[PDB]
């Protein structure tokens, strides 16, 4: 669940929002956007 | 003995206590606000951050009329009318205290005027012009902010010893002015009245103004203002004495002068105390330590769950962005959203001349906390806009983790330097590296482009100045 | 003659050629600049963005200090020397255009002064202060620039008919001057001469000044200069005539003047041509187009190879920052890097008072490209800094992709209004969503936390304004 990790500092505060709403850890959470940036897609998916 | 029953009350009007009650209205929650003074706006409006941004201002214009001579435009020496000024800074906050209480009555946020206390876990008593007010809440946003730290051996009563909201009340421009403190409000105040006639002498007990900002950032800044005023640093207050000709303030420390000074006033400006002492939260079971700050977490939420606490009184950094961003936060969470305040950055900006301007890791900061970081500085004498408008002492600094290369943090000196704090917030909170920002086009010639060519001096593609990196 | 051997060759020094030519040296090859002009810096530094600023801050300073008198600090009316003003806009000047020098003999790029014309595929030929200089070269930049446009039957040749450089130069302050074009390097030099006491008109043969700019941004723009200029919209120049106690301009269109008018001074800023079919670049293979541009790939190469072109000459917007850009690129590819020119954004600013400032997708670019948008503006009459800053009519405007949220443009009118597109051009190329720039917790009170605000009320979140989004 939820940790203040290096991908949550990384992250934008739009990911860091959602993934503190739905208990995601964001280090699990593979980013495929440029320089491996985590989208709001990529946290959707995860959730299911 | 009026009896009242709401949602969530909110105790303190300024900017976390009346950002905190409008969001609590626009999610639907029936809201009221208790505020003891007769507006809404609390400190920031009322007695700080606008009306000295305001007289800031007119001092700017001041200072820029004069080094237009050597240009070749010449105007005379100003008339000064400090009761047309103080009336005009009067105007400008009446504008927008009237467009608050126009806001809160149309969002329906009732407004209790008067001085509210707990008495209970859901029950808030408030005395204030119609006798007591009796509120019933489910929930409570404590808001109540801070105060001027006064010294004791400081007859602070005497009419020539002054706080923040002294100064900026404006009733006189004394001949001779002793700052206290070198921190931004201190400096702001004497950047006002130097303006309009003042000799400013400043005392600080550091070895250098603004102590939280880097030490290069701050160099440029003493630079300028070290021929403005006398500023006497690594130097204490020892005592102070009210006698009929001015007041007395002997100093021992570096640079005290030997003798007993003579002011015509003195603005007393190191620093500011939490109120959360004074509204028996303990009544209500709220914990509030030892230096009077009542504690949350990152939901705002104090040890009492239906009891929330934002803006100055929660800790530092005491200033008014973050409190009007922890207001939405407490006010979305008691209207049901699972929602929390982490901002990666909060900047900071003193308004002074130059502006002194910064947000994220200082180096000092990195050095503390073991990062590995480069920095990156663009000079302002390199830059046409800067020496266009006579500010090419001014600098942009940039700092970067040293592995990842990403923006950890940034600084400006110069005029305007505030308003570049923007880019460098939005490039830290978007995970941006130095290439990211050096790619994206900048509008030349700015002030701002001094972003973009900082972080091209660390990819080592810079063109507008020698590249080492090269 | 001379003859000199380099592995790249810069055709011109303004913001494009410069920063091409010492980009080539920071990377390793050996360059030589030519440039026509004493200097270099091009238009940019010499007559065009540096003195503009200069004189236009000078006019703001002017307006300020006048602005102040309501509010109890009354200064005299200024005395101006107009040729301590001429010596210190070329004081502001000679600082960049010697530091510029001091920069190209540290990165031993050699400057041929004179006139350069292209005669084979590998060599161009120079007519200047040291005579003819032949050069040989592996790689060309044509970074030679642009130029105004001028009318057939104007008499250019009248020291009263003046393009931008003439306008630079403070001739005189003409008691009446007419501004012939409504862009913004001719609004610019109305701002500066009025401040200097000219009665300014401006003809301009569109609906609205600024035509790049969105409607709602100009509006409050257009309010404005309403108060200091006679805006003649929708008119156009029909004959210009000089006599001896004026230049008389003949219009038409809806507030033209039935008599031809009297001026001290016409300034024609219609627009810029770029300087492409002035180089013989036929002699070296290289395609010109018939309006005199030197079209380019996203590589920065011409037609031919080996010789690249960058900065105005390859096509609008002709803007320094776009020019240092490509300068950069154009180097980069000739020292093998597989780089790109092709930016999300690029930003345009109007110093006017207030400024106009917009990057991104405008309104009308969203509309022609079929985008489903939404604009979320915040007013400055609910800023503090602005009130107390006496600039209260200023807006910010971001515009969002309908379904995605993200920033797609941005606009700004209003006092300093250009330095807050960094944050939004930023914005842009980041991608980000609406709540990120929401969340971003920016200073209070500045002009640019309004950029966060507008945010807020696209995200129905909004306190400083009443929120329409809120619930019922
Ligand atoms: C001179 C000066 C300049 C400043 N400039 C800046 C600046 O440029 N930028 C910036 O970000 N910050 C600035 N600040 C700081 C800023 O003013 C504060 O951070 C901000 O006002 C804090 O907001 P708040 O809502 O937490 O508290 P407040 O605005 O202090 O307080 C809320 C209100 O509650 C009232 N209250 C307290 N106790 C009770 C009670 N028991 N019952 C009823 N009402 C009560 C208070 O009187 C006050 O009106 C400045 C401060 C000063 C003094
Ligand atoms: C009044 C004015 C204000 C402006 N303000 C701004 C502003 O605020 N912001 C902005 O982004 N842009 C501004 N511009 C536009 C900006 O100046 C140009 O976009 C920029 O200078 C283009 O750079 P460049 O290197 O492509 O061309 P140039 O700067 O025009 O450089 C080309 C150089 O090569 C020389 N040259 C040409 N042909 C030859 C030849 N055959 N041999 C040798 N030398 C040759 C030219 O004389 C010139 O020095 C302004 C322009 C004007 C006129």
């Amino acid at each position: 669940e939820f940790a203040e990790n290096d991908a949550y500092v990384h992250a934008t505060p739009l990911i860091r929002r959602l993934a503190r709403e739905f208990g995601v850890n964001l280090a699990k959470v593979k980013g495929t956007g440029r320089k491996g940036r985590i989208l709001r897609e990529d946290v959707q998916a995860y959730v299911k | 003995s009026t009896e009242i029953k709401t949602q969530v009350v909110v105790l303190g009007a300024g900017p976390a206590g009346y950002s905190a009650a409008f969001r609590c209205a626009d999610l639907g929650l029936e809201t009221v606000i208790v505020e003891r003074y007769n507006t809404l706006g609390g400190v920031c409006l009322n007695v700080g951050c606008i009306p000295s941004k305001a007289l800031l201002h007119v001092a700017k214009v001041i200072e820029e009329a004069k080094a237009l001579a050597e240009h070749g435009i010449v105007f005379g020496e100003p008339k000064t009318d400090i009761d047309k000024i103080r009336t005009w800074k009067e105007k400008v906050i009446n504008q927008l205290t009237g467009g608050l209480a126009g806001m809160a009555k149309g969002r329906k946020v009732k407004v209790v005027n008067g001085l509210g206390k707990f008495t209970g876990a859901n029950t808030l008593e408030v005395e204030g012009e119609n006798g007591k007010t009796v509120i019933n809440f489910d929930n409570a946003i404590i808001a109540a902010g801070s105060r001027p730290i006064q010294l004791p051996f400081i007859p602070h009563e005497d009419p020539r010893i002054w706080d923040s909201t002294d100064a900026l009340e404006l009733k006189e421009v004394p001949e001779r002015l002793l700052v206290m403190g070198g921190g931004i409000i201190g400096l702001e105040m004497g950047t006002v009245y130097h303006a309009l006639g003042s000799q400013i002498d400043v005392v600080e007990m550091f070895d250098q103004v603004i102590p939280a900002a880097d030490k290069d950032i701050v160099k440029v800044f003493t630079k300028r203002i070290s021929k403005k005023f006398n500023l006497m640093l690594e130097t204490k207050v020892t005592a102070v004495e009210a006698k009929e000709d001015g007041i007395y303030v002997t100093m021992e420390g570096k640079k005290a002068p030997a003798e007993p000074q003579r002011y015509d006033a003195v603005l007393v400006a190191i620093g500011r105390v939490p109120n959360g002492k004074n509204l028996d939260a303990g009544k209500a079971g709220v914990e509030v330590d030892d230096r009077g700050f009542i504690r949350v977490d990152k939901q705002l939420r104090t040890n009492v769950p239906h009891i929330f606490a934002i803006g100055d009184i929660v800790g530092q950094p005491m200033l008014a962005h973050k409190g009007v961003h922890e207001g939405h936060v407490a006010a979305e969470v008691i209207a049901g959203k699972k929602h929390y305040f982490d901002p990666k950055v909060i900047p900071s900006i003193a308004y002074t001349e130059p502006e002194v301007a910064w947000v994220g890791l200082t180096e000092k900061e990195a050095k503390e906390k073991g990062i590995s970081y480069e920095t990156a500085t663009f000079p302002w004498a390199a830059s046409g806009r800067a020496i266009a408008s006579d500010c090419a002492d001014g600098m942009t600094k940039l700092i970067f983790d040293k592995e990842s290369h990403r923006v950890i943090g940034g600084a400006i000196v110069g005029t305007n330097g505030g308003e570049l704090l923007g880019e460098i917030g939005l490039a830290i909170e978007m995970g941006c590296d130095a290439e990211d920002i050096a790619l994206t086009i900048h509008a030349h010639p700015t002030l701002h482009e001094s972003v973009g060519l900082a972080a091209e001096v660390f990819e080592g593609s810079i063109t507008d100045l020698p590249n080492p990196k090269a």
